């Protein structure tokens, strides 16, 4: 897992969801199954929500707010690249500037899946 | 002697032929000249 | 547009480099490494542990020359690397990452050698993308017809190959290892006869001169050896690099004749002309007439003075009456496969040819054989 560990007096985020999402009590210890339940939600095939998906382009993405075609070209098939260019329209930042090749996943995820 | 310290690797180049005044030799060492010289500890 | 090309000719004998769309080659330079071999006592001179090419012909006095090509294989690939590193960085002055390269290369040559050469090319110099040719197709870009059988004679091999309207028939192309290594040795064997020995590396370089200068073909052998038993007008003189003076006389036109009559070095293969005439008749029927018509010389081996008539009179004689045969053989046939190289790696339509470098990675070596020849 790409988690950077003991910068000097810094709080990272990752951690704490991953803690949040395997014990959101603060329980301090993780069971065999809390650890199996993440693993599970993490590793293949069936999906139950549609959140992983919004925050899971973010991890493609990198935490980036808007995604290229070349990142979405090293996992996708070009059939599939071509359709998600076609029918997923141009990110916006916070700033309001727009790049031509910046390109919003939440608008597209929240049209078709909401 | 010190440009093959910083590992830069010349060929057929030698201290008699810049010495001789030889045209290719000289710049040849030219060229290569430009072109080469221009806890987290505890948790990984 | 964008950036050109590179053209390099690596025959056996000397290598010729350029950049394409020229019509000369920048870079013409002997293909040998030297080494010394005597004691080294003045202190403080430097050190130099290999002499490459041109740098080590002035200095020959002192060295062991080795030649890293031999009979058109790459037989020792450390002196080749050493030849390539001083083409592209002292001759021609230019970073190896920008340009794509074009190769050129024996007709029948073992399988490692182009898959070596294609390693060697991409791991270590990083070039974008290369190509591999043969030579002879090339020198048929350079006479510029669709149609004819080329006869090339490097320093290492000779070798016929025929086509026709842009096809090439594989069957009908004719290896023979009877090359200018060859006669220069022979040339060496035959003037023992009159007192002169050369035995070292570094005379080798001194026969070659000699054969160069003063050698040509005869037209009628038993004339010529009528004549020169008659008179003494066939005799020349020659200066050695230490002063002597050598006169030869008879062997002047003994020694290119040995193409014609393998059997003066023991060899039991025919000669060129019938190399030639045998590989005209593996062909097809209606083909044969085009490939009289346009026969073409290439390489520096058929330098000689006579080699022409001498070559239509054989051929002449071996075919039937009812065709006429030509010879065409340009002035500048020394660096005709090289203007060929030119002339293929501008082309517009060629740009689609090269080996990517990304195909290299995911194919091995072994995409060489797929694409190329
Ligand atoms: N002017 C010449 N006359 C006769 N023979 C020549 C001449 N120039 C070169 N040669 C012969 O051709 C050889 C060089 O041929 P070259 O074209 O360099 O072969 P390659 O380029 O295929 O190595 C020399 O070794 C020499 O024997």
């Amino acid at each position: 897992y790409y988690l950077p560990m003991v910068e000097e007096g810094e709080s990272e985020p990752k951690f704490e969801k991953f803690l949040d999402a395997v014990d959101p009590g603060r329980k301090g210890y993780v069971t065999q199954e809390d650890y199996t339940y993440f693993l599970i939600d993490k590793e293949s095939e069936n999906i139950k929500s549609s959140d992983e998906i919004e925050n899971s382009f973010q991890a493609l993405a990198e935490g980036k707010a808007y995604i290229t075609k070349e990142d979405m070209k090293q996992a996708l098939t070009p059939e599939q690249v071509s359709f998600c260019a076609s029918h997923m329209q141009q990110y916006v930042d916070p700033r309001g500037r727009s790049h031509p090749a910046g390109y919003d996943y939440v608008g597209f995820i929240n049209s078709y899946f909401g | 002697q010190f440009l093959k310290e910083q590992r830069v690797h010349l060929e057929n180049m030698g201290s008699h032929d810049i010495v001789d005044g030889n045209h290719r030799l000289v710049l040849g060492l030219i060229w290569t000249i430009i072109l080469r010289f221009q806890s987290a500890k505890d948790a990984l | 547009d964008d950036i050109a090309a590179l053209v390099v000719d690596n025959g056996s004998g000397m290598c010729k480099a350029g950049f394409a769309g020229d019509d000369a080659p920048r870079a013409v330079f002997p293909s040998i490494v030297g080494r010394p071999r005597h004691q080294g006592v003045m202190v403080g001179m430097g050190q130099k542990d290999s002499y490459v090419g041109d740098e080590a012909q002035s200095k020959r006095g002192i060295l062991t020359l080795k030649y890293p090509i031999e009979h058109g294989i790459v037989t020792n690939w450390d002196d080749m690397e050493k030849i390539w590193h001083h083409t592209f960085y002292n001759e021609l002055r230019v970073a190896p990452e920008e340009h794509p390269v074009l190769l050129t290369e024996a007709p029948l040559n073992p399988k490692a050698n182009r898959e070596k050469m294609t390693q060697i090319m991409f791991e270590t110099f990083n070039t974008p993308a290369m190509y591999v040719a043969i030579q002879a197709v090339l020198s048929l870009y350079a006479s510029g017809r669709t149609t004819g059988i080329v006869m090339d004679s490097g320093d290492g091999v000779t070798h016929t190959v025929p086509i026709y309207e842009g096809y090439a028939l594989p069957h009908a192309i004719l290896r023979l290892d009877l090359a200018g290594r060859d006669l220069t040795d022979y040339l060496m064997k035959i003037l023992t006869e009159r007192g002169y020995s050369f035995t070292t590396t570094a005379e080798r370089e001194i026969v070659r001169d000699i054969k160069e200068k003063l050698c040509y073909v005869a037209l009628d052998f038993e004339q010529e050896m009528a004549t020169a038993a008659s008179s003494s007008s066939l005799e020349k003189s020659y200066e050695l690099p230490d002063g002597q003076v050598i006169t030869i006389g008879n062997e002047r036109f003994r020694c290119p004749e040995a193409l014609f009559q393998p059997s003066f070095l023991g060899m039991e293969s025919c000669g060129i002309h019938e190399t030639t005439f045998n590989s005209i008749m593996k062909c097809d029927v209606d083909i044969r007439k085009d490939l009289y018509a346009n026969t073409v010389l290439s390489g520096g081996t058929t330098m000689y003075p006579g080699i022409a008539d001498r070559m239509q009179k054989e051929i002449t004689a071996l075919a039937p009456s009812t065709m006429k045969i030509k010879i065409i053989a340009p002035p500048e046939r020394k660096y005709s496969v090289w203007i060929g190289g030119s002339i293929l790696a501008s082309l517009s339509t060629f740009q689609q040819m090269w080996i990517s470098k990304q195909e290299y990675d995911e194919s091995g070596p072994s995409i060489v054989h797929r694409k190329c020849f």
